[PDB]
């Protein structure tokens, strides 16, 4: 949810969530394999 | 006598907003 | 999230007056 503030600033509501799904001869050397990761938070930018 | 009238908010959101803490809900 | 009219008839309620001006 994003909207603006003083200055022209952009300040937005984040409900983040990324990440892989566990799969395992190197293939997971080779594969991204980066884990899952969520962040819910707030924050504004100028 | 009455008054209507706009009133532009910046800093913060208008609607209440809910939050999870996994178990202490948070309005 | 409310529509204009929605909104507005909400506000236009309950008021017993006249002489009304209006409030950038």
């Amino acid at each position: 949810i994003p909207r603006f503030s003083s200055r022209g600033q952009i300040e937005m509501s984040l409900t983040i969530e990324d990440g892989t799904g566990n799969s395992q001869n190197e293939n997971t050397s080779v594969l991204p394999e980066v884990g899952r990761t969520k962040i819910s938070t707030i924050a504004r930018v100028p | 006598k009455v008054n209507f009238g706009v009133i532009k908010l910046k800093n913060t959101f208008v609607s209440d907003r809910t939050y999870n803490m996994r178990g202490e809900d948070i309005v | 999230i409310p529509g204009v009219a929605t909104v507005v008839e909400r506000l236009l309620n309950n008021g017993k007056a006249l002489s009304n001006r209006q409030a950038q």
